[PDB]
RNA sequence: AAUUAUUCCCCAUGAACGAGGAAUUCCCAGUAAGUGCGGGUCAUAAGCUUGCGUUGAUUAAGUCCCUGCCCUUUGUACACA
RNA sequence: AAUUCUUGGACCGGCGCAAGACGGACCAGAGCGAAAGCAUUUGCCAAGAAUGUUUUCAUUAAUCAAGAACGAAAGUCGGAGGUUCGAAGACGAUCAGAUACCGUCGUAGUUCCGACCAUAAACGAUGCCGACCGGCGAUGCGGCGGCGUUAUUCCCAUGACCCGCCGGGCAGCUUCCGGGAAACCAAAGUCUUUGGGUUCCGGGGGGAGUAUGGUUGCAAAGCUGAAACUUAAAGGAAUUGA
């Protein structure tokens, strides 16, 4: 529980694993290697209801555990990598993602450098879905 | 945070759900350039003044 | 009847164009028939980029943008309110909506 | 019923003498308890840092990549593994109504390290130009690519690590590129987009420490 | 002609009701509301209605969110639609 | 929501490895091909339209019964492969019911090699060859002439722009050429002022692409293909309503 940096000026840096998809949202605190991990708070371990794991509501509770617990462990600053569920499904990132990066920054936290890190293939499988798409 | 005077320079258009606010251009009285928009309830003129509680935040123009 | 000159499609002098999966459904449409959209947005939406430009370690450091290109079914297109319906003489209409603000 | 974060060390990251700010950060670690050791699983961690927090303050767009190779004590000692773009500049330098021309070389150093170079480049309109397109033919596209390869060979074949990383910390290699290619069809946002690295040498220790000064 | 008290007067009897659930109505200036006075019905006769003055405001000068109705575009194999 | 997955550590983060698919963005009313179709790099092999030509042969040509080559996808037989997706299946929901749309798995198949199959809204719903008949601005390939800008600094000469011209090609906008039932069309024009050449093919709607024979195929099925009977309409474009 003893980060021996400097008390006055030296910031210590994890790297946030922000993993948004729509009916789910991930908030993952990780060395600058990226292997040993400090906090994992996902949307679905703060609410109880399946219908809002993928809520700015349940993203923002989530980003907040994630702050308090790095918190105590000495991690002070946090860069970002971003992502949606990628492959062949969406790029674009889930309703969570900007409540957790705004919560983690209203929890006094400070945001070092932001990336999308979502997996685009060059040319991908077959897509989930029939020829006639999702039709409803 | 410190409470500071924005001044209504043009009203702008109207807005909210049932046409409730008035979304006005203000001029900072502190400092001399800076021009946001805002929100604001009841009636308002073209030159008096508000107290916003944060000189920061601004409202989505329509 | 005839209701378009380019039956609804970008195609003159091929034969086959290979499809595409729609991104709201996965349904299969060929690469000119469907509706592209190019959508340059801030990670951060509106409010929150004054939050981030404040609990943040760098000086002026102009924070990325994120580039997602959508290809619309008709459908799809039409439901989200990407496209309208438009009159007989507004259909030959060619040139884009202005983006002036 | 065990606080797993009481048996944890923490170690400060170093990056080779060719960089400005030297330390990268801190890498946790648990306590050598039982037979698999500290520094044994600390080895082989890949840091992908951006080049503005490696230098001082200059382009965030490169990040390299630096695997631990070696610990000496309370001191993990990281080594030029590889290189890529950040995906909002690769995004944003491809757009419509011009020609992308991509290039890979498989070149090896003076010393063991053979690395995967991928150059990329996109044909420039004029300034007095009034045609939209501004489009390259296909032998022009693969004269252009030829001589991507031919720089981007050169460049590494003849010199040893330490300084294909002097060459990437610039882009003197996308500018040499660039400025060869005027008289085939003038490209613009040129750069060597990634470096991979595919065999490294027997590790040596000696090698290691010319690189941390 | 008053019991199933027409109405009115005098003494006595002293019920719930402590500002009102879901839901919902009318209304922007001498207006809302409080207040009483006339006309109608009327042998008897106003808790109604139709008019009149007296006292006299808070809020708003906006919108399509709600409920309605109205238009233009588009589609149709409907035309006692 | 549940079916399903997981303290025999799933999902998440990191470093490696293997497999089989696919070639994003650049990618356009752009290109090529007889059509189906065709996109990572490099090499090899043969072919090809267009332009250029004061070369050559000198009618050798156009369209075609018979006969023949190629022909998306699904389907069939044998071999190799099986990552993703996924007809039938098995359940979980939804509903009055749901043998469906929604979900979790999932077999044939989806991929390659060698043999069959020969149909698609295989579409421009528009045979091929030739001539004449308006305008305009782009665009791709080839050639030609021309201020100037730029890269080779050393500029001759090559590329990148810039401004026109000529020939083929994918298209576009415009008009009382003219045609048409109109929609619309530089062809769907040059048609009662009707004839340039030639192949295929339609004759009110159903029965019906049905029966029967013959033929091709391993099968599915393909090609050719009626009649009795039934009926006053079915239909195409455009207008006003609802
Ligand atoms: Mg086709
Ligand atoms: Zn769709």
């Amino acid at each position: 529980s003893l980060g021996p940096q400097v008390a006055e000026g030296e910031n210590v840096f994890g790297v946030c694993h922000i993993f948004a998809s729509f009916n789910d949202t991930f908030v993952h605190v990780t060395d600058l290697s990226g292997k040993e991990t400090i906090c994992r708070v996902t949307g679905g371990m703060k609410v109880k209801a399946d219908r809002d794991e993928s809520s700015p509501y349940a993203a923002m509770l989530a980003a907040q555990d994630v702050a308090q617990r790095c918190k105590e462990l000495g991690i002070t600053a946090l860069h970002i990598k971003l992502r949606a569920t990628g492959g062949n499904r969406t790029k674009t990132p889930g309703p969570g993602a900007q409540s957790a990066l705004r919560a983690l920054a209203r929890s006094g936290m400070k945001i070092g450098r932001i990336e999308d890190v979502t997996p685009i293939p060059s040319d991908s499988t077959r897509r989930k879905g029939g020829r006639r798409g999702r039709r409803l | 945070q410190p409470i500071k005077l924005a001044r209504v320079t043009k009203v702008l258009g109207r807005t909210g759900s049932q046409g409730q606010c008035t979304q006005v251009r203000v001029e900072f009285m502190d400092d001399t350039s800076r021009s946001i928009i805002r929100n604001v309830k009841g009636p308002v003129r073209e030159g008096d003044v508000l107290t916003l509680l944060e000189s920061e935040r601004e409202a989505r123009r329509l | 009847t005839k209701k378009r000159r380019n039956n609804g499609r970008a195609k003159k002098g091929r034969g086959h164009v290979q499809p595409i999966r729609c991104t709201n459904c996965a349904r299969c449409v060929p690469k000119d028939k469907a509706i592209k959209k190019f959508v340059i947005r801030n990670i951060v939406e509106a409010a929150a980029v004054r939050d981030i430009s404040e609990v943040s370690v760098f000086d002026a450091y102009v924070l990325p943008k994120l580039y997602v290109k959508l290809h619309y079914c008709v459908s799809c297109a039409i439901h989200s309110k990407v496209v309208r319906n438009r009159s007989r003489e507004a259909r030959k209409d060619r040139t884009p909506p202005p983006r002036f603000r | 019923v065990v606080d797993p974060f009481s048996k944890k060390d923490w170690y400060d990251v170093k990056a080779p003498a060719m960089f400005n700010i030297r330390n990268i950060g801190k890498t946790l670690v648990t306590r050598t308890q039982g037979t698999k050791i500290a520094s044994d699983g600390l080895k082989g961690r890949v840091f992908e840092v951006s080049l503005a927090d490696l230098q001082n303050d200059e382009v965030a767009f490169r990040k390299f990549k630096l695997i631990t190779e070696d610990v000496q004590g309370k001191n993990c000692l990281t080594n030029f593994h590889g290189m890529d773009l950040t995906r909002d500049k690769m995004c944003s330098m491809v757009k419509k109504w011009q020609t992308m021309i991509e290039a890979h070389v498989d070149v090896k150093t003076t010393d063991g390290y053979l690395l995967r170079l991928f150059c990329v480049g996109f044909t420039k309109k004029r300034n007095n130009q009034i045609r939209k397109t501004s489009y390259a033919q296909h032998q022009q596209v693969r004269q252009i690519r030829k001589k991507m390869m031919e720089i981007m060979t050169r460049e590494v074949q003849t010199n040893d690590l330490k300084e294909v990383v002097n060459k990437l910390i610039p882009d003197s290699i996308g500018k040499d590129i660039e400025k060869a290619c005027q008289s085939i069809y003038p490209l613009h946002d040129v750069f060597v987009r990634k470096v991979k690295m595919l065999k490294k040498p027997k590790f040596e220790l000696g090698k290691l420490m010319e690189l941390h000064g």
